[PDB]
């Protein structure tokens, strides 16, 4: 059975996400206009979306039970390492199977493989990304599963530079144990079969995706001209 | 070092 503390946790994460994620995508107008005519024409638009998204991820993180206990340094480290992975995760909701693109309800905010390429990212990142999206979409997780995964990703003991591994591990365990218990009680066969293990595997794919992005990000970031198009937050977070 | 993150985390 789902313990009451576990049901509580789920309620909190769902709400956290509802506040942090806007289905309407109204806020997108505020970003620099998307340009699809021209190298890295997409980047200023795309860089603003990412910067926006980083903020939304930071807000979601704070709501997570026990995240507030961690030293400020340990909070910072967890956000810096996971922010790309979470953005990729949350981005699933916009991602459409039919067209293989991220659909933001409007033709102008629809995002395709060429758009991401127009950001200054090679197919090696891109092609694994699309594959991840498909593979995630196929799981067809409940909303409770989706929020829970993001929170378990955000709070990782392994992340480089962590001051207090043991305490971060304790907090993650509670959420993991909440997710396991939820699938068995709340998720029916045959969709329930292998779902925790499959979901865990997706965190591993994200780790690989994080490493690739980072290399690509540095070569992009290294050039002063491209670096000027990034937001201040993005520079600070992504380094 | 990091300022913007610290402010947002509170
Ligand atoms: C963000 C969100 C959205 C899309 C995410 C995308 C679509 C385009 C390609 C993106 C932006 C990927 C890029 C490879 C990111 C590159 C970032 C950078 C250029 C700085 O190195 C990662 C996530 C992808 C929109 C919405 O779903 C909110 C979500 O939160």
């Amino acid at each position: 059975k789902l313990s009451e503390e576990q049901q509580h946790i789920i309620a909190i994460l769902l709400d956290a996400h509802h506040k942090t994620y806007d289905p309407t995508y109204a806020d997108f107008r505020d970003f620099r206009p998307p340009v699809r005519m021209s190298p890295l024409s997409m980047l200023p638009h795309l860089a603003d979306l990412v910067s926006y998204s980083i903020q939304k991820v930071i807000g979601f993180a704070k709501m997570i039970p026990g995240f507030r206990d961690l030293t400020s340094d340990d909070q910072i480290v967890l956000l810096k390492s996971s922010a790309i992975e979470v953005i990729m995760l949350r981005s699933n909701q916009s991602f459409t199977m039919d067209d293989m693109s991220w659909d933001c309800g409007s033709q102008d905010y629809k995002y395709d493989v060429t758009d991401v390429s127009k950001a200054g990212h090679t197919l090696e990142l891109i092609e694994p990304l699309i594959k991840f999206q498909v593979g995630l979409k196929k799981l067809n997780l409940h909303e409770e599963e989706h929020v829970l995964l993001m929170a378990i990703c955000i709070v990782s003991p392994d992340r480089p530079g962590v001051q207090d591994a043991k305490l971060v591990e304790a907090i993650q365990d509670r959420l993991s144990n909440t997710l396991q218990t939820y699938i068995r009680c709340r998720h029916p066969p045959p969709g329930s079969h292998q779902l925790y293990a499959k979901m865990i595997q997706k965190l591993a794919d994200l780790r690989s995706l994080n490493e690739e992005h980072s290399k690509q990000y540095r070569s992009l970031s290294f050039q002063p001209e491209n670096s000027m198009k990034l937001t201040p937050l993005v520079l600070e977070v992504f380094g | 070092e990091n300022a913007l993150l610290r402010y947002l985390l509170d």
